[PDB]
């Protein structure tokens, strides 16, 4: 039916059988950059296969009191295999992204996640006078957990989930690419998002731009004698990934 | 024509169609209408959206600064400069920030007004008084003293103009060297990730500068510049959340984190308000 | 080269004139009627087309 | 040179105003223009597009995300209320701080029909039937069932499609409304009962929750722009 | 055209139609010409209706109201207001209600007049005034102070004018929620019939704040606005009698009881007047 | 795209031209020479046709 | 520019004046009309109907 | 005269303004025109150019 | 259009054609392209070079000279004069000075600006003032007083300006005696070589002088015009290296000697700068 | 006589009029859009043509 569906990207594969749909960015499909928009005149590299496939990250927990997590990319994907790579050995980089989120329960189990690809989320800092340090805002292939209290630390982040570390109403995360993961109705969600930014391509050490952002607003249940370890894995792949700028390896 | 949509006219159903139904877990937002769950009548609308257009939302004059300069000084020290930046004030920076990305030329405007200060120089007649804005781009020689020779304007632009009159206007064109302005940058400026983290490291605009171009008179007096920006030519991308906390920097966007909503008694009480 | 255009009126029971004085596009005065409408990249963002009298999931 | 009379409102500025005023960059090249994702021409693009409304925003949780959850459990009784609010997208709390609210204080009049998503976020075991009703103004908010189903509502049966829309339909005696609290141009009141019980088997949680969206109908539009009472500034950001 | 009838040409006559003779109780009324009831000439009229239009008679400026602010306020403090109505004259409100329903466009003009204050603050020697004229509809934030953010106007229209210039003006649309201005409203506010009754009801129009641009120099100053409405392209519905006793309330019609007309002597009397 | 309309003039024993300016139709100016004239609907409301030489009750 | 003189008048507030200005609401969007009974469009249409002459209005 | 109405920006001195003034010498008979080798019509053509680069320019 | 050239695609390359290697000694500058020495890409460049021609390079406004005059005088004496010359000023001479002849007509604006000076002359109230600037070119009659008869400007052009309105602006041709102004002079003026060598030799343009056309009021007051050169139209020829060492005089190239560049630490350090 | 020319515009996705009001030609307005360029004569002012790709000097 609609609800199975199979994603192949270079040697990998995802299959699910529960799904709801594929969420595509601003109805916009990934593509190379064209010659009328592009402005660095080497000829760039696409390797097509090597980095364009599916990397899963590190698993999380969904605990009963568990407020949220967030990754930044391409920063989770910045040790994974080529992809990684070609991030160092290149001062400009470009792709998008297909992300797969997975988390699967017992049809007794009961929460509600939403899971959505914000760009340019600039985060704040738990001190206003400072800024956050380089590891509150992206542990890389880790999660950085959201908090359901207010965030403390001269280089902290507010992680405090209700306003996303962004300032906003968490509510009205809805505006960008996201999906639901209902534990009732599906255990994956996926979105396929485009390269969003001001500049054809950018360094891909120093902007991201988007985070992806697994928020419980329904928390997590379940009646005693039921499986208590459910934890969700995230899958993304680079799409139509291609680099410019061939250098010494950095960072 | 912005116009939205007529209603039509539904009798009475009974069928498997389930237009009420639906999965909000797909990210998809129904499209339902009032002629699905109810019988309607036919409605003529005429009702536009032409108000709710980004350029006529954005397109107004506001202030965004103003600062104070004087005709003494020491010594001297008495001129006005402004780096330009469209986050100081919590009005404007908030319509702007709805979006991600944004293209625009912009309307610039000035109200430049003067005030006499206490003093015991009588008796004071002053002649009329004349303002110079001088706009120095990145990278120019900035003026250090209200004579120095940067007032030149030989390749500046500079606005002279004379107290009494119509507040000076003048249009700037769409600047910026990426192919849209940020409002929202997630990155540093350094490669290593030290230093500046933010919307500061696509800040470059430049700077104003003001002064009388009269020489000062016995009589204290002070004036004070009002800039005023109108996004004119828009073109927005990625719509993002309205700000809910207030804010507190104008390089960051450091919050203090506030409550979803106002709260109300109970989850029945229609005093809502 | 003088541009005559439909003014804003009222609906259900008008022309104004434009002249370009200047020689930069950037001096105009602002497009107050660009009525463009295109909401499906946000509201329905998705592969599949989900007619709506269907059920979203099988 | 040509005889001319000046009118009244020479030499004023009036901040709405559309002239044509010189370049102070002459002859300069702008950047040339990309195709970027997610172009708005348009505020109701945004208000047209899902947001969770708070209807739990009580005391303590308003500080929390239990604010979106809607708390609903098994019964002993019959027709019990789950929740209400008022139809002022603009000035109540329940909505006024939504996608589709923020926008419209920046605006003085309203009009269009919203929709109002329910989404059910329990287990897959539970049913229940909820009856969502919209009652217009004139007489009180209903109080039981029995007057809730007078009015316009919607029964919605728990399945396999996890939500269910009710489309509070246009019905004023005006074309359009004020965002602020006006008794002139009251909208009237959203309320949900139990047309039966949560019904859950043994070794599952009574205990759900149900999320709300509030999304603008194609016959949506605001008008009289003006500005917003949600942020304020006592002195210059540094 | 708007011109009238011409007179027809009348002989002698003698026979059945009773031209003069009408019943008055049908509420019709009658359309004898002076040709039905004696031997009139022929007269090219050239006389035309042109000034009894109604966009003739309602399309003059008219003062609304004028209200003073100043300079120094405590603290302040010293600004204006006014929330818009038409209902504060005796002159255009009994204009304007001698019909029911009425839509048309504003033309809204500013006279702004300062004057000079008492006191010993010798010698003043004071730069020209601007002033800010901005208008807050309903629900928008409220100036506080005379320097408050609200006066930034990022989306609120504002005019800011300097003095000695032309009295600043613009145009405003017919912006009613309802499809006509109502001049009398014959219900309440609330269902249950309690709180408002009458005009007051449909009065949500808005706030006009005025204050100085320029700080305050110590020359103690009081300027006052006075505002001016004009209807534009007018249409009114459902005539009513005018008004003939003495407004005394703004937001009802409460009135003195007053003699039909001025009495006289008696039924015969050709004094009058 | 000027008008050119009959100014007011006297009559037994002569054009303006006019510009929009504006975008909105309510900047223009005021509609001085809207001649129409219904007075039926207050003089004659009556259901019949009410002719004058008649008797109006038989 | 245009080089141009100003005539008497400049600058003159006339309140019987018919001059275009500046909408302060751009591209308001105006409520559709309606028909309602009962339009005027001269004074003359109200002047041309009946109405009681108080004759005999003496002191009492 | 023609109904004019002032906006802003009116008296004002820009330094970057493109407009007409009148000459105060009319008429005037300019020298004619002589064919010069090497006209310069942009300042790209000066930066396309090869210049000596100090790369030692160390502090002695 | 003066749009810059499209990058062309460029593949792998193995040959005997040699487009790095060249010799320098032949005064040619290579023309060689980033497609000769690496793969490239194809790239639609849109940018252009609209910014960089002569005109716009040269047409801004700027300042050359300002003086200052009196109204008392003695006696008087109270009156301004200036030598006409581009070379009293760093900035616009060392644009104007990037080329050895050029063409242009002249745009020619002031900005007076009028001060109070200290005195004890109270009360003073002093109507407007109006300045008049007269040109008398080589060979006329010069004013030797503020009230001479060579201000009946007769056939010299002059302009009348009342403060507190737009600055004045006038528009001058070309008027040289050559063909092109000269930036560049490398003779002398006698044929003997004795007296001056240099750009004096050709300067002869003439001279402007100021005065107030009112009668001195009892308070002191100090004027000074600003006036600003805008080149039009223009025409430039052998284009000469930027100037580097600092200005010294106005009538001679003379100069102090000055380093290349600014120095750094070694030949490899990076922070530059 | 009136001068209908192309306004200074964007690429990669628009006229202003001009009319002469004075006798002189040095009233008009500046010369903003002389686009023209011969780099050739500084560049390459030698004798024979030099082509690139083959060497300079034999
Ligand atoms: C004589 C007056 C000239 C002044 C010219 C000012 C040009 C400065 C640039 C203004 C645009 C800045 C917009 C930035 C937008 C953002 O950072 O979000
Ligand atoms: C900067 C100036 C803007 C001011 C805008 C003022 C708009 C207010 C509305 C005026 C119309 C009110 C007419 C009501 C008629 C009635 O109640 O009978
Ligand atoms: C009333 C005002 C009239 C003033 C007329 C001024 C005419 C003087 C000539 C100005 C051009 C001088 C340009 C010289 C260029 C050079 O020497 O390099
Ligand atoms: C804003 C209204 C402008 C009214 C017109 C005044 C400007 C001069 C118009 C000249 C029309 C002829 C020029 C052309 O051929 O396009
Ligand atoms: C009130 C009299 C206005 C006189 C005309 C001045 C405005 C410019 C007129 C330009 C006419 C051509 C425009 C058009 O094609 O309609
Ligand atoms: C800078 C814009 C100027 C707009 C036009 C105003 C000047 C009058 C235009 C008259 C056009 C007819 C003259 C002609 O035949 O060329």
């Amino acid at each position: 039916s609609d609800r199975v569906r199979s994603i192949t990207l270079g040697n990998s594969t995802i299959t699910t059988q529960e799904c709801a749909n594929v969420v595509v960015g601003y109805g916009v499909w990934p593509t190379y950059l064209n010659d009328d928009e592009a402005t660095a005149e080497d000829q760039p590299t696409q390797p097509d296969v090597a980095t364009c496939r599916f990397y899963t990250l590190e698993s999380v927990m969904w605990q009963q009191s568990s407020p949220g997590w967030w990754w930044k990319f391409p920063d989770a994907l910045s040790n994974m295999g080529l992809f990684g790579q070609n991030m160092q050995y290149h001062y400009l980089g470009r792709a998008g992204y297909t992300v797969h989120v997975q988390c699967n329960a017992s049809k007794f189990h009961q929460g509600c996640l939403l899971v959505v690809c914000v760009p340019e989320a600039e985060m704040g800092c738990a001190t206003l006078a400072n800024k956050p340090d380089q590891k509150s805002l992206s542990n890389g292939e880790t999660a950085n957990m959201f908090e359901s209290q207010n965030s403390t630390g001269q280089t902290a982040v507010q992680a405090n989930v209700i306003n996303a570390g962004m300032g906003v109403g968490v509510g009205n995360l809805t505006i960008f690419p996201h999906q639901w993961i209902n534990l009732r109705t599906n255990n994956s969600a996926t979105i396929v998002m485009p390269y969003i930014n001001s500049v054809p391509m950018d360094n891909m050490f120093r902007h991201n731009n988007f985070t992806l952002m697994i928020i419980p607003f329904a928390p997590l249940s379940y009646s005693t004698g039921a499986t208590t370890y459910v934890p969700i894995t995230v899958t993304v792949a680079p799409m139509c990934a291609e680099y410019n700028g061939l250098r010494l390896a950095g960072k | 024509i912005a116009r939205v949509a007529d209603t039509i006219g539904s009798g009475p159903v009974n069928s498997e169609s389930i237009p009420a139904l639906t999965a909000a877990e797909t990210g998809h937002t129904s499209q339902v209408v009032p002629a699905d769950t109810m019988q309607t009548r036919h409605v003529k609308n005429y009702h536009s959206r032409s108000e709710s257009t980004v350029e006529n939302f954005l397109c107004r004059s506001a202030c965004v600064f103003y600062t104070t300069y004087r005709n003494h000084g020491t010594d001297g020290d008495n001129f006005g400069y402004w780096v330009i930046s469209t986050r100081q004030v919590a009005q404007l920076r908030r319509k702007l920030e709805m979006f991600t990305y944004a293209r625009f030329d912009l309307e610039l405007t000035f109200v430049i007004t003067s005030t006499q200060e206490q003093s015991t120089i009588q008796g004071q007649d002053s002649p009329v008084l004349t303002h110079q804005i001088m706009y120095v781009p990145p990278g120019g020689p900035v003026p250090t003293k209200v004579n120095s020779y940067s007032w030149q304007t030989s390749t500046n632009p500079s606005v002279f103009w004379t107290e009494g009159s119509a507040p000076p206007r003048m249009s700037i064109p769409f600047i910026s060297i990426g192919n849209a302005y940020s409002m929202f940058y997630d990155g540093w400026a350094k490669f290593d990730k030290q230093g500046t983290y933010g919307i500061n490291t696509l800040n470059n605009m430049g700077t104003l500068y003001m002064r009388h171009v009269n020489d000062g008179s016995p009589g204290p007096i002070v004036s004070t510049v009002r800039i005023y920006f109108k996004p004119k030519h828009v073109k927005t991308w990625v719509p993002r959340p309205p700000r809910l906390c207030q804010y507190q920097k104008a390089g960051n966007v450091n919050f203090e984190p506030t409550g979803v909503t106002e709260s109300r008694t109970d989850i029945t009480t229609m005093q809502t308000t | 080269g003088a541009q005559v255009s439909t003014q804003k009126t009222g609906a259900h029971e008008i022309h104004y004139t434009n002249v370009n004085y200047y020689k930069d596009a950037a001096s105009n005065s602002a497009n107050r009627q660009d009525f463009t409408q295109d909401p499906g990249k946000f509201t329905e963002p998705v592969k599949d087309i989900m007619i709506k009298s269907m059920p979203a999931l099988n | 040179g040509l005889p001319t009379m000046l009118t009244p409102g020479s030499n004023q500025f009036l901040t709405s105003d559309d002239f044509q005023s010189p370049s102070a960059m002459p002859q300069f090249d702008v950047t040339p223009e990309m195709d970027i994702p997610g172009q708005v021409n348009n505020l109701m693009e945004i208000a047209e597009v899902d947001s969770v409304v708070p209807v739990n925003n009580t005391e303590g949780k308003v500080l929390s995300i239990e604010s979106y959850q809607i708390p609903v459990q098994s019964n002993s009784t019959n027709g019990s209320q789950v929740f209400g609010f008022p139809l002022m997208p603009g000035a109540s709390s329940v909505l006024n701080r939504t996608l589709l609210g923020e926008i419209l204080n920046y605006y003085t009049h309203w009009s269009g029909s919203i929709k109002l998503t329910f989404m059910f976020c329990g287990s897959a075991m539970a049913t229940g039937k909820f009856l969502l009703a919209y009652s217009p103004p004139g007489a009180g908010a209903p109080t039981t069932r029995k007057e809730a189903m007078l009015g316009t509502h919607v029964i919605w049966d728990v399945g396999l499609q996890s939500s269910c829309v009710l489309c509070i339909p246009w019905i004023s005696q005006t074309h359009y409304r004020y965002v602020v609290v006006d008794e002139y141009t009251a909208g009237g009141y959203i309320t949900c009962w139990y047309q039966t019980n949560i019904v859950v088997p043994a070794d599952t949680q009574s205990d759900c929750k149900i999320l709300c969206f509030v999304s603008a109908c194609n016959d949506f539009s605001v008008r009289m722009l003006k500005d917003t009472p949600f942020i304020k500034q006592d002195n210059f950001y540094q």
